[PDB]
C-alpha cells in the first residue's frame, strides 16, 4: 500500500 | 500560435529525416513528435539564425516564414513522442543521474526542468526528453559539455549542467532517457 | 485571496503521497536540506527500505539530509531567483498560501517561463505541475454567483448556481492527467507533507503539552491550596 | 638495476617509434628520453602483462626478460627529454591547471607528484611530463579519465585526477606540458 | 633522531621570499597553507600584491584568499597512504630544527612505496619532492655527485629559506609580538615603580 | 629583485 503510494513518477522502459 | 493542421502539410519536407509524425526512425535524427512548441520554435529560429548549427538543415528553414515555423512546431507538438528502450546495463546509473543528479559535484537532477517523466515544461521551453533517441541525447549532452551547442542562452543552463557529466554518465543518462516515459 | 485547505497531519497516506510528489516533481530544484530521509520515513510510517527505494533518488543515505544537486547560485542564475529550501516553506508562507500558489499557475507568454501566478505574481518558478493540472489560463468560466456574500447553491441538487466570468483560472480540457478534484487532492497531499516538514514536532508537541497542562493544573490546585491556606 | 650501456643496444628496436635517444619525432609516440627509470620499467612490465594495452607494442616485450627491460629503461632514463612548444592560445589555461589544479572541483595541481618543472619524481615512479608530446599527454589524460588506462594502481591516482579534466582542460594542459621544462 | 640546528631569521625578507617561492612551487602541490592568506604573506614578506598574485598565487585565488590547494585531504590520504598535513603551523608542531633536518634527510630506499625513506621521519609517506635540487641522496647521508641542481650549501640555503618561511607562517605575529611586548614591559616597569612607591608610602 | 626572487620554477616554451 505504501509502496504503491510511493511509486516514482518516472517510468523507464528497458530492454528485456 | 501556429496551426497544426497547416503545419502537417508544411512539415512534409521535415518528415524525411524526423519521420512523418516527428518520430524519427534513425537514432541520429531527433524526434520532433510531442516536443514543446515553444522549444521547437526556438530551435528552428536558432538554426535559421545560426545560433544552433545543424549542417543537415542548411537552407531548409531559410525559405520558411515565421508563421510557417510556428505551424510546423504546433504540428510536431501535437504528436506523441514514441518511447525507446534503455540499456539494462546502463539504466541504473542513468536513472540515478536523471532523478538525483550529483550532490557532491553539484549537478542538478534532470527531473526539475525536465519532468520526472521527461516530458519537459512546454510553456517554459524545457524540451521533452523522454523517449528521445539515446544517440541524439548523448550528442546534445556532449555538444553542451564542449560548448558546441550554445543556444541555451546566456545563462548557459545546459552547458553548465553537461560540464559535470562524464562520457559514461552521458551514455547512461541518454540510455535511460531513451526509455523514460 | 487565498483558498483554505484542511490539512490533516495525522493522515499518513496523504503525507506519503505528498512526499512522493515532493521527491519527484519538487526535489529537482528545491531542497529539503533541514530534514532527513530517516526522520521523514519514521514520521510518515514508511519502511526504511521502502524510503530508500522510492523517495531517495540522490544516492544519499537514509540518515542524510534531503539535499539536491542543484546549487542555489546555479539555480538563481538559471531561473532568475534561487528556488528556496522548502523544509520550512509551510511555516514561512502558511499552508493556505502554498495551496493557492501551487494551483494558481496560468499561462502567460510575457513571462520568462511562459507562466505567471495569481498568488505570487511574476514568480520565477516554472509550472512544473502542468502535466498533472493541465494547461491553466486566465479565461472565461462559470463561477458561483455571489451578491454581498449571498451565495447561491442549487436547492435540489446542492450544486452552485453559476454565471460566466472572464478573469478566472480555467484548465483547458483534456490537457492534464488529473481533473480539478484530483489535482486538488495532489496539491493537498503535497502541502500536507510540506506542513509536516516545517513542523515535524506538531503531534508530539500537542501530546506532551496536554500532559504538561494536566500536570500544571494539578500543581496549581496544590499551590493554590497551600497559598489560600497559610494566608489565613 | 639496469645498465644504460647495454640498454642502448637493446633499445635500438624501440628507437624506430620512440627515437634512437628516446625523443620520438611523432607526437603519438611518447618520448622515453629522461623518463624515470622506475616509471619506464613499470610501464614496460604493465605492457608485457597486459595491465596497459599498447596495440603498437603487441609482442615487442614478450621476448625481453626483466634484465633487458631494466637495461632499456636505464638507458632511456640517462637521456634528456626534448622540450616542445606550447600553443600561445592554450598556455595560460594549461599553466593555470598544471600549477594550481582546481580548488572548487578538488582537482590537484600537477606540480606536486610531477615536479613544478614537470621532471616527475624518479624514485616515486611519478613520470616525467615536461616536454612530452602534447598529443600523447592528451591521449593519456583522456584514457585515465575514461578508464581506458588503469595501470596507475588500486588508488586510481590518475583516473581520479583526470576524471575532473574537461576536453578543453586536457588540451590546454597537454600543450603547456609540451612546452614545459 | 638527532636534528641539525638552523638559525632562523624572521627579519630576512629576502630569505622568507625565497622560502615562499619554494613553498608555492614545490610544496603547495600536495600541502595547503590554508590558515594564512596570500595578502598577509605578501604584506609580511614585503611582496607587492600584484607581484604576489603573479608569482605565488597559482590556484586562481584572490590575494585575500587562504592558500588552499586542489588536492583534497581524503584523496591525498588514499594516494600517498597518509594525508599531507597543512603546513601553516608545522613549524610550531615540529619546530624549525626538525623541519630543517627532515627536508634534508630524504634518502633512496627501494623497499619503500615512493622509493625513499627519511632519517628524521622513518617510513614517511612523502615522496622526495626536492630530489631535483638536492640530487640523489643515499645512505650517513651522501648526495650522489652531479645529480641535483644545487650543491650541499645551496640546497641547505634553500631548505633554510623554506623553513624560515614556514616558521613565519606558523607565527606571523612574532615580530609584532616582540615589538609590542617591549613597550608593554617598559610600561609595566614604569607602573611598578609607582605602585611600589605608593605601597611603601602607605605601609609606613 | 623581489620579482626575480619569486620567479616560478616551471618554465614553459611557447610558439613564437
Ligand atoms: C513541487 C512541484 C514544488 C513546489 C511545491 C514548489 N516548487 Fe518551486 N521555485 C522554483 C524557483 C526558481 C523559485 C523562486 C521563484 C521566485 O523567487 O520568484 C521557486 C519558488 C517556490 C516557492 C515560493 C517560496 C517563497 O517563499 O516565495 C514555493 C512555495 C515553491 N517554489 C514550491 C523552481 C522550481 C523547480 C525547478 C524547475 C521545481 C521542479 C519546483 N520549483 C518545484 C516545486
Ligand atoms: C535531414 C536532411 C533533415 C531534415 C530534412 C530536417 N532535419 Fe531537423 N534535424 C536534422 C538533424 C540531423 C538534427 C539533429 C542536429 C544535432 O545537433 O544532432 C535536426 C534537428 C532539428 C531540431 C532540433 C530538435 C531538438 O532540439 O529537439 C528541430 C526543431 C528540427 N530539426 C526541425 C526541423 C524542421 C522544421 C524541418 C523541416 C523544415 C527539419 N527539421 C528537416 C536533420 C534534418
Ligand atoms: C611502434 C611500433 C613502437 C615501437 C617499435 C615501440 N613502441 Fe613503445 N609505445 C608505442 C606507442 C604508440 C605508445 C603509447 C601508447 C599509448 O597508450 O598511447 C608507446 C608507449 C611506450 C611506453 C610508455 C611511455 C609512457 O610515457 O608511459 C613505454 C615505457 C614503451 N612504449 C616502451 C617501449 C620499448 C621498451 C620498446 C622497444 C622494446 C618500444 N616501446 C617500442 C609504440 C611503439
Ligand atoms: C606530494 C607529492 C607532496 C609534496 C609535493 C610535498 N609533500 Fe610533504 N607530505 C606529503 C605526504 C603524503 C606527507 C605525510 C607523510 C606521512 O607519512 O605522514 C607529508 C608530510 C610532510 C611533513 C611532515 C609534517 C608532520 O608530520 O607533521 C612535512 C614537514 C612536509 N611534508 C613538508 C613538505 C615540504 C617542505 C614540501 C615542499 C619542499 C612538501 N612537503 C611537499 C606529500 C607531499
Ligand atoms: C534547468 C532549467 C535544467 C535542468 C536541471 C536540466 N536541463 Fe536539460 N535543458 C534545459 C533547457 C533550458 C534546455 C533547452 C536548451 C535550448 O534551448 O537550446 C535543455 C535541453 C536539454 C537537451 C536537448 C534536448 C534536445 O535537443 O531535444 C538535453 C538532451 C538535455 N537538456 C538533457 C538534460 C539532462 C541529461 C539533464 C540532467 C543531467 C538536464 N537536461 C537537466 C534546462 C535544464
Ligand atoms: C599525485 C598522486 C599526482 C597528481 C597530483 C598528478 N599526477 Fe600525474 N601521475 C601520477 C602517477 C603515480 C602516475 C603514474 C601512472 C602509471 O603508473 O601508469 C602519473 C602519470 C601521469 C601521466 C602519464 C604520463 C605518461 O604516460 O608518460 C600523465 C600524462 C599525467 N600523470 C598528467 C597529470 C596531470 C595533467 C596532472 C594535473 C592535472 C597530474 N598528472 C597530477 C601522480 C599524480
Amino acid at each position: 500500500a505504501i509502496a504503491k503510494r510511493l511509486e516514482p513518477v518516472g517510468k523507464v522502459c528497458v530492454q528485456g | 500560435a501556429g496551426d497544426a493542421a497547416a503545419g502537417q502539410a508544411k512539415a512534409a519536407v521535415c518528415g524525411a529525416c524526423h519521420g512523418a509524425d516527428g518520430n524519427s526512425p534513425a537514432p541520429n535524427f531527433p524526434k520532433l513528435a510531442g516536443q514543446g512548441e515553444r522549444y521547437l520554435l526556438k530551435q528552428m529560429h536558432d538554426i535559421k539564425d545560426g545560433k544552433r548549427t545543424v549542417l543537415e538543415m542548411t537552407g531548409l528553414l531559410t525559405n520558411l516564414s515565421d508563421q510557417d515555423l510556428a505551424d510546423i512546431a504546433a504540428y510536431f507538438a501535437s504528436q506523441k513522442m514514441s518511447v525507446g528502450m534503455a540499456d539494462p546495463n546502463l539504466v541504473a546509473q542513468g536513472e540515478a543521474l536523471f532523478r538525483g543528479g550529483k550532490i557532491a559535484e553539484g549537478m542538478p537532477a534532470c527531473t526539475g526542468c525536465h519532468s520526472p517523466s521527461g516530458v519537459g515544461i512546454a510553456t517554459a521551453g524545457f524540451p521533452h526528453l523522454g523517449g528521445q533517441h539515446a544517440t541524439y541525447v548523448a550528442k546534445q549532452l556532449t555538444d553542451f559539455r564542449e560548448g558546441t551547442r550554445t543556444n541555451d542562452g546566456d545563462t548557459k543552463i545546459m552547458q553548465s549542467i553537461a560540464a559535470k557529466l562524464s562520457n559514461k554518465d552521458i551514455a547512461a543518462i541518454s540510455s535511460y532517457i531513451q526509455g523514460l516515459h | 485571496q487565498l483558498d483554505h485547505v484542511d490539512i490533516d497531519l495525522t493522515d499518513k497516506a496523504a503525507m506519503q503521497d505528498g512526499a512522493r510528489t515532493f521527491a519527484n516533481y519538487c526535489m529537482g530544484c528545491h531542497s529539503a536540506k533541514f530534514q532527513r530521509y530517516e526522520r521523514v520515513a519514521t514520521d510518515l510510517g514508511i519502511p526504511a527500505d521502502l524510503m530508500m527505494e522510492k523517495l531517495v533518488f540522490t544516492g544519499a543515505k537514509i540518515g542524510d539530509h534531503m539535499d539536491i544537486g542543484m546549487k542555489p547560485a546555479d539555480a538563481k542564475t538559471w531561473f532568475g531567483a534561487a528556488p528556496p529550501d522548502l523544509t520550512l516553506v509551510a511555516r514561512v508562507r502558511g499552508t493556505d498560501w502554498l495551496y493557492s500558489y501551487l494551483r494558481s499557475f496560468y499561462e502567460d507568454p510575457k513571462r520568462p517561463w511562459g507562466v505567471n501566478n495569481v498568488i505570487f505574481p511574476n514568480v520565477g518558478m516554472p509550472n512544473v505541475l502542468a502535466p498533472l493540472q493541465g494547461r491553466q489560463v486566465i479565461g472565461c468560466k462559470q463561477v458561483q454567483v455571489v451578491e454581498d456574500g449571498k451565495k447561491q447553491f442549487d436547492p435540489l441538487t446542492g450544486t452552485p448556481l453559476t454565471h460566466e466570468a472572464c478573469d478566472q483560472l480555467t484548465v483547458v480540457p483534456k490537457t492534464g492527467e488529473l481533473n480539478e478534484a484530483q489535482f486538488d487532492e495532489k496539491v493537498k497531499n503535497l502541502v500536507t507533507f510540506l506542513a509536516y516538514s516545517a513542523n515535524p514536532n506538531k503531534l508530539a508537541s500537542e501530546r506532551i503539552g496536554t500532559y504538561v497542562l494536566l500536570y500544571l493544573a494539578f500543581f496549581f490546585v496544590f499551590a493554590y491550596l497551600l497559598k489560600r491556606e497559610y494566608w489565613k
